[PDB]
RNA sequence: GAAACUGCGAAUGGCUCAUUAAAUCAGUUAUCGUUUAUUUGAUAGUUCCUUUACUACAUGGUAUAACUGUGGUAAUUCUAGA
RNA sequence: UGAACAGCCUCUAGUUGAUAGAAUAAUGUAGAUAAGGGAAGUCGGCAAAAUAGAUCCGUAACUUCGGGAUAAGGAUUGGCU
RNA sequence: CAGUCAAGCGUUCAUAGCGACAUUGCUUUUUGAUUCUUCGAUGUCGGCUCUUCCUAUCAUACCGAAGCAGAAUUCGGUAAG
RNA sequence: GAAUGUUACCGCAAUAGUAAUUGAACUUAGUACGAGAGGAACAGUUCAUUCGGAUAAUUGGUUUUUGCGGCUGUCUGAUCAGGCAUUGCCGCGAAGCUACCAUCCGCUGGAUUAUGGCUGAACGCCUCUAAGUCAGAAUCCAUGCUAGAACGCGGUGAUUUC
RNA sequence: UGUACAACGGGGUAUUGUAAGCAGUAGAGUAGCCUUGUUGUUACGAUCUGCUGAGAUUAAGCCUUUGUUGUCUGAUUUGU
């Protein structure tokens, strides 16, 4: 769908960004339930 | 941060401690003199309208109604002005002050009761203390208990004892 | 960066490549500062090292006090101009590169830093820290 | 409230103002993955379990947003809802 | 997360959003976009630019309801009398004629 | 009689000789060309109001320090709210 | 318009002739812009950019005293009254 | 460019690291020697650009040795990813 | 892209390609070693370099959005609203494209080499080797990733009547 | 022949920076008629102000839609 920003406090001890805030930019996807219809059943063969 | 209330129609006043960023940001972008309906700072604090009087950031500085900035500032002060009392006469300083908009960069707010809620809040509405002195000047005392240019003060003035131990005086 | 920079770098837009020039901006004598190497950079067919905020640079003087001119010596970048963006997201840029010539341990050579310095420069260098006015 | 947060609590989705651009709405649940993804805006897209474990720490670090811009995307945006924007401006001479 | 303001057009800047500038006497000025920020850098002069903040507070523009009246009042009268002086015989003598 | 207000003083004293060459300085003028705390001597019956149903004169107004009390800062002869 | 037979626009007159249609890949030819740096590019600043009119102020070495000189360096410029 | 013998060098100690007098080789980015191919024509140097290959390895991985205490270094191995 | 009944969907995987690189700081630790002067490393953390594949929330660049505004010259009587100056010039300028000038991601198993060893004869002793065997590298084979043999393949859907 | 598709229209989102018109005791000022002004009057004057963050553009590869109008069987070929 699209892209956006974010801001978070990071836990990363050690960096010098601990417990700072960053913005980081983060995508969208757009996930409606997919629907079951059937399923497929695979053998192992020595062609594969 | 540290809250500062200010009960001053008992001359009762005690600070509060409030963590929790949503329940202090009640606060946030309110300027000095905006008044505050208190549940939102707390249940026990329900009704509650507290005014908005000043207070201290971190570092310590003062703030100065009338400034706006939620920042700091360096502003040229004088006599008969607020975070300032000069050392000379005509005597001016450059001096930081922090702005009359409160934020989460402030150490302690400064609150004056207004309106009382539904509930008591102990050392401030449950105790009362005393104006320290009484009126000296003629008039004055005419006007704190209302007797018409007839009734002779002398006797209206007021009297504290003190004692010596086993001489209480007057 | 390297010797006596006690600390890391998080990576900033490379402002000054070589043969860049800055405003000394300690008050040594120098005026202003010819880059003509980085520290630290690496290498690829065609690239100018190029230095950012808090980088220690190779300069010669190219106007100052006779005594500070022809010769080489360390510097630290403390103000860009070319626009780098921190971890909390600002694109924020100074009015003008500008640099302080040290030693390679990381002192100074003057005693005071003229104009403000950035805080990935200063937190990096004791120092600078030290001869700093304002900050960021 | 999907755009809010613990911290922002304001009533907002993730649509930003005016909508995801050459896109639409969101009007289902949803993947926000940090970063950058391959393929672009409409493209059917697969999300696959991961085929190693990674203890990164970069990579197990649990993150908790504050605030998730939602200011229009069709240009500098200003505002993150019709609400803050109206605040900011005012009243308008459509309007009441 | 502050979500400062922008120093020529005073619009608010959200996180990661426009350009700060570092000028020469350390003033800082945050810009929300490129239009102030070269309005700004073209020495243009915001109460004279018609839709910022500076020159509509100075033209007195469609402010209307912050000059309308509010309430925020109290009534108090409540004694206390004076310390070291007997705060009973301060309201019975206090009983006043006109 | 602490503190604090108020008043006066801190514009004298002490130090240096960098600037300064018609400047300073000096001797001699000028203010019929001006400001002057202080000291000393003088100097003030008039202040209200369409002018009988009068205006506190037996004396009109508050708002502050110190102080009490709640506070902030690593830090100053910093000072905030009550 | 402007110093002008310059450039740009117009009246008179005269043209509207030069295969056409659809697209706007790479690479081109011709026309342009680019943050920060600023010749580090290259045999070489090749190419490109910069400068530019006019009124005023200001102008070095050296010289065959004629120059060098628009030396260099500055400021100013609309409309309306 | 690499060996073999080992008189010597290396405080002592031939061979840790070296190595004379001799002697055996390898290589074909040196230069020669030759004149086979092209003189009814195989575009001459360098640079830019870009690919790939060789290893007689400069760095990086893992090792053996030292006249390797540590640190640094030198000799060597598997190695051209 | 013709032809292996037509057409469609979902897949297998032969062969081929293949990818990551290097450094610093903290800490270890002023530690082991040393008379001293000097002075490490493995594990852990934070970043970086060279490389690679994407991506466009942000920031930057681009502008025929000829979108809004502005300016010069002229032509439409003036007004409005416009034409022309090979896109007339200037400020801003969305969308798109795009930059270590921007952001994001760059997998882990086995088998070996050198080398150090185990057991162990040949050779009653001894020997990592002869038989057998352990541990081992930026190597190699896989895992992973990119093609998919247009004459390699499977599963499945529907399959025409005037 | 329908949570259909399209063309317009509406709403959102953007860009620029306040449209035309009208008004004004704003305006350096200037004319013309006297009944020569205890604002004389009638116009004119770059610009300013108000209605006016107005107007204009906004998918051409933005978002959205209970409205309006319209469209919905031409052609070719294929079998184990
Ligand atoms: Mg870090
Ligand atoms: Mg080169
Ligand atoms: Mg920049
Ligand atoms: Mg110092
Ligand atoms: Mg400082
Ligand atoms: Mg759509
Ligand atoms: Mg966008
Ligand atoms: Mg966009
Ligand atoms: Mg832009
Ligand atoms: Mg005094
Ligand atoms: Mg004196
Ligand atoms: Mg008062
Ligand atoms: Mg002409
Ligand atoms: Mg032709
Ligand atoms: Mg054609
Ligand atoms: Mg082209
Ligand atoms: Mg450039
Ligand atoms: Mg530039
Ligand atoms: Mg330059
Ligand atoms: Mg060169
Ligand atoms: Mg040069
Ligand atoms: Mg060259
Ligand atoms: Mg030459
Ligand atoms: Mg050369
Ligand atoms: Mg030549
Ligand atoms: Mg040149
Ligand atoms: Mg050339
Ligand atoms: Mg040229
Ligand atoms: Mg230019
Ligand atoms: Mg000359
Ligand atoms: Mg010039
Ligand atoms: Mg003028
Ligand atoms: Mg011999
Ligand atoms: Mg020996
Ligand atoms: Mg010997
Ligand atoms: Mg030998
Ligand atoms: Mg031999
Ligand atoms: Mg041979
Ligand atoms: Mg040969
Ligand atoms: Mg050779
Ligand atoms: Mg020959
Ligand atoms: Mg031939
Ligand atoms: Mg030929
Ligand atoms: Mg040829
Ligand atoms: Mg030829
Ligand atoms: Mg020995
Ligand atoms: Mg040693
Ligand atoms: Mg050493
Ligand atoms: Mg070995
Ligand atoms: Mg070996
Ligand atoms: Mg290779
Ligand atoms: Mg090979
Ligand atoms: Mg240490
Ligand atoms: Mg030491
Ligand atoms: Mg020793
Ligand atoms: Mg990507
Ligand atoms: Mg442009
Ligand atoms: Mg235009
Ligand atoms: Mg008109
Ligand atoms: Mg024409
Ligand atoms: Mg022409
Ligand atoms: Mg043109
Ligand atoms: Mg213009
Ligand atoms: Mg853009
Ligand atoms: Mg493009
Ligand atoms: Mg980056
Ligand atoms: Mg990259
Ligand atoms: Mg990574
Ligand atoms: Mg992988
Ligand atoms: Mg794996
Ligand atoms: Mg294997
Ligand atoms: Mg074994
Ligand atoms: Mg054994
Ligand atoms: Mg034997
Ligand atoms: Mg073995
Ligand atoms: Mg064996
Ligand atoms: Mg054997
Ligand atoms: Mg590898
Ligand atoms: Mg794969
Ligand atoms: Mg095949
Ligand atoms: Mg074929
Ligand atoms: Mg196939
Ligand atoms: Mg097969
Ligand atoms: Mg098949
Ligand atoms: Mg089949
Ligand atoms: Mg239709
Ligand atoms: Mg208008
Ligand atoms: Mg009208
Ligand atoms: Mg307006
Ligand atoms: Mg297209
Ligand atoms: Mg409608
Ligand atoms: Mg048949």
């Amino acid at each position: 769908a699209g892209m956006t920003t974010i801001v978070r406090d990071l836990d990363r001890p050690g960096s010098k960004f601990h417990k700072r805030e960053v913005v980081e930019a983060v995508t969208v996807v757009d996930t409606p339930p997919v629907v079951v219809v059937g399923v497929v059943g695979y053998v192992e063969t020595p062609r594969g | 941060m540290k809250l500062n209330i200010s009960y001053p129609v008992n001359g009762s006043q005690k600070t509060f401690e409030i963590d929790d960023e949503h329940r202090i940001r009640v606060f946030f972008d309110k300027r000095i003199g905006q008044e505050v309906d208190g549940e939102a700072v707390g249940d026990e604090f329900k009704g509650y309208v507290f005014k908005i009087s000043g207070g201290n950031d971190k570092q310590g500085f003062p703030m100065k109604q009338g400034v706006l900035l939620p920042t700091r500032i360096k502003l040229l002060l004088t006599k008969n002005v607020s975070c300032y009392r000069p050392r000379r006469d005509g005597e001016r300083k450059r001096k930081s002050v922090r702005g009359a908009i409160v934020g989460p960069d402030l150490a302690v707010l400064a609150l004056v009761i207004v309106k009382k809620g539904e509930q008591e809040l102990e050392g401030l509405t449950d105790t009362t203390v005393p104006k320290r002195l009484g009126p000296k000047r003629a008039n004055n005392i005419r006007k704190f208990f209302g007797l018409s240019k007839e009734d002779d003060v002398r006797d209206f003035v007021i009297r504290r004892e003190v004692t010596k131990g086993e001489k209480t005086y007057t | 960066s390297g010797n006596g920079a006690q600390g890391t770098k998080f990576r900033i837009s490379l402002g000054l490549p070589v043969g860049a020039i800055m405003n000394c901006a300690d008050n040594s004598g120098a005026r202003n500062l010819y880059i003509i190497a980085v520290k630290g950079s690496g290498s690829r067919l065609n690239r100018l090292p190029a230095a950012s905020l808090g980088d220690m640079v190779m300069a010669t003087v190219k106007k100052g006090k006779p005594e500070l001119r022809k010769k080489v010596m360390p510097a630290i970048v403390v103000r860009q101009a070319k626009s780098w963006r921190r971890r909390d997201g600002v694109f924020l840029y100074f009015e003008d590169n500008a640099g302080v010539i040290a030693n390679p341990k990381g002192e100074m050579k003057g005693s005071a830093i003229t104009g403000p310095v950035g805080k990935e420069c200063a937190d990096l260098w004791p120092r600078v820290a030290s001869n700093s006015g304002v900050v960021v | 409230a999907n755009g809010a947060t613990s911290f922002d609590r304001t009533k907002k989705t993730i649509t930003p103002m005016g909508g995801f651009v050459h896109y639409g709405e969101i009007k289902n649940d949803f993947i926000m993955v940090k970063g950058c993804i391959p393929g672009n805006r409409k493209r059917i897209v697969t999300l696959r379990k991961s085929l190693y474990t990674n203890t990164s720490r970069k990579a197990l670090e649990e993150v908790s947003l504050k605030w998730i811009d939602t200011a229009s995307k069709f240009g500098k945006g200003r505002f993150q809802t019709p609400a803050e924007k109206h605040a900011f401006m005012g009243t308008l001479k459509k309007d009441l | 997360m502050k979500v400062e303001i922008d120093s020529f057009s005073g619009a608010k800047i959200y996180p990661g959003r426009g350009t700060l500038f570092v000028r020469g006497d350390s003033k800082i000025f945050r810009f929300q976009n490129s239009k102030s920020a070269s309005l700004f850098k073209q020495r243009k002069n915001p109460r004279r630019i018609a839709w910022t903040v500076l020159f509509r507070k100075h033209h007195k523009k469609g402010i209307t309801e912050e000059v309308a009246k509010k309430r925020s009042r109290k009534t108090v009268k409540a004694q206390r009398p004076i310390t070291g002086a007997s705060l009973d015989l301060i309201k019975e003598r206090r009983s006043l004629k006109p």
